[PDB]
């Protein structure tokens, strides 16, 4: 009853750390930033949004998603903070291919006897709209501020 | 408690039976394959109509 | 320290009991009976061969899982033990509405202007062949134990 | 953790700005423009089977 308090503190311990992980895939908490706001509104108007941020944005092997997470994270919290963000939110090479081995994770099926991989360097490439719903008027995704 | 993937060729039972190349007597097939036989010898019921 | 070799316990406890759950959702696991691999063939053969057995089978809620899963494994160890299993094979009212469920889970968002619960009582009313491939010939499906 | 199915699935229930008597399609039009784009498919009188 006395090694039996630490199978507690370590289930509570470890069940925090995983709740924790999972809340900050999400889009609340993506959005708790008004910079992430437009991709936010697009994202829960389309297909996808019942899937979380980080179904597309962070890989899913726990090895790799862990560090992907911090540094992506520390990236983000300085842009916010002591950077200063253009006009234009591009994504880097490094989420593209994180992204696109997402889409194939969850779409194998569809594409496996086509070589859909070869033609266009990403999915996004033919399936635009995937990407925030990019091609609408301005106004169905953006306000000031 | 298990363990390998299902196979997706669906492979058919093999097998290798004690009968000559040119058996053809109903009765030598069923020491091997009394559950086919068993069901073959339904085709018996001659009572039944539909 | 023997606190932190109690909370080693607890983060190893969890660690295989999460393991240990997920694998068992798996079409490895469910398939070792071989009763199951029509089902098991037909899985890897669909769309929804990438997801898991109980991403349909079970429920998504882990409060409604866990009591679920034991409950079901319980069952289906028996009749494939002491039970004598019929010719045919069919789910029961329960598990029509778990599977029923979690179709809604991952497609809300092509069903949501539209009143596509109401006419069929089932999304696999419409979408057969969902049910395993159930209306392809035997052949492709099935071989003799 | 969480579900991120923050959208639900519920039969869609309607409560228009139309009278209980209106009978006039192009009332309908401002309501609902999709299905009334599909209503205008109708047109076409080209395409034999
Ligand atoms: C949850 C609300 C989010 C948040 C906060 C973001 N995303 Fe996405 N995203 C997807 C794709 C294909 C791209 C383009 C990548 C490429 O160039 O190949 C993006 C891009 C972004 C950006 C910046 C770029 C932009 O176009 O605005 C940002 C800020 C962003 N994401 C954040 C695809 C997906 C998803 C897969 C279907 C999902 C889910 C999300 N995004 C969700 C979110
Ligand atoms: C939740 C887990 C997420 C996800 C998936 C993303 N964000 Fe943000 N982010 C913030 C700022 C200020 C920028 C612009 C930086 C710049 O202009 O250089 C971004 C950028 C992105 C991108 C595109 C850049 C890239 O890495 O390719 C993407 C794909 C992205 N984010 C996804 C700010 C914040 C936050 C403030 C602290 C928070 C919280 C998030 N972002 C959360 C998320
Ligand atoms: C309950 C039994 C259902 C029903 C009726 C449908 N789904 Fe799903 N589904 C999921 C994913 C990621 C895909 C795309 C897979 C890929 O592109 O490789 C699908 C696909 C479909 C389809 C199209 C394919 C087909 O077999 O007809 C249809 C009609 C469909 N679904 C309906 C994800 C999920 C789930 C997430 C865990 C769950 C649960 C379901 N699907 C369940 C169902
Ligand atoms: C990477 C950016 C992609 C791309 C190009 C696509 N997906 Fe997904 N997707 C998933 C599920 C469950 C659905 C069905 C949702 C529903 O039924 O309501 C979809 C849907 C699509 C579509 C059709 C809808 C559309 O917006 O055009 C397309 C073209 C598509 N996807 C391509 C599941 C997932 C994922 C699992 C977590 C991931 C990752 C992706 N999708 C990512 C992508
Ligand atoms: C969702 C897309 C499913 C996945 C993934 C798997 N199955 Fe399935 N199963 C699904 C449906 C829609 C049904 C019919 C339910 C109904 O309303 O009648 C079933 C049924 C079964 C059955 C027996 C009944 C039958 O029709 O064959 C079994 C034994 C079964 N499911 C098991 C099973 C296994 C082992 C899976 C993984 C390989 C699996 N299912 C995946 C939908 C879905
Ligand atoms: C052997 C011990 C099994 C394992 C492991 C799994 N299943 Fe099974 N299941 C088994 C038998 C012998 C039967 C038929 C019993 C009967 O009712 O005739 C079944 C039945 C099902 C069903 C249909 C009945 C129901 O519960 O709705 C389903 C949907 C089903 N099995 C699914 C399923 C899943 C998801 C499994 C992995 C977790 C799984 N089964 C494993 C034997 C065995
Ligand atoms: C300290 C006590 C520890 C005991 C554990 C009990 C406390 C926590 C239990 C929370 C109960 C809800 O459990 C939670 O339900 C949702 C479904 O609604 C699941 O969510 C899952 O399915 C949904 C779709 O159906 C997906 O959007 C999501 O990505 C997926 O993870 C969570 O994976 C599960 O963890």
């Amino acid at each position: 009853k006395l090694v039996l308090g630490g199978a507690t503190l370590g289930v509570v311990a470890l069940a925090t750390v995983a709740f924790g992980m999972k809340y900050t895939d999400q889009r609340p908490f993506c959005t708790s930033c008004h910079i992430m706001n437009p991709v936010g509104v697009t994202h829960k108007l389309s297909g996808h949004a019942n899937i979380s941020c980080n179904d597309c944005h962070a890989p899913h092997n726990l090895l790799a998603k862990l560090p992907f997470k911090a540094i992506a994270g520390a990236r983000d919290v300085y842009m916010n903070t002591l950077g200063h963000p253009g006009d234009l939110i591009l994504a880097g090479m490094e989420t593209k291919e994180v992204v696109n081995a997402n889409c194939k994770a969850c779409h194998t099926m569809t594409n496996v006897e086509v070589a859909s991989m070869e033609a266009k360097k990403y999915c996004t490439d033919c399936h635009r709209n995937v990407q925030h719903m990019r091609m609408k008027p301005i106004s169905t995704r953006e306000v000031a501020d | 408690a298990g363990c390998s993937d299902v196979s997706t060729e669906l492979k058919t039972p093999v097998y290798k039976t004690k009968l000559t190349a040119e058996e053809i007597r109903n009765s030598a097939f069923k020491p091997e394959f009394p559950k086919q036989y068993a069901s073959y010898e339904r085709n018996d019921e001659t009572t039944v109509m539909t």
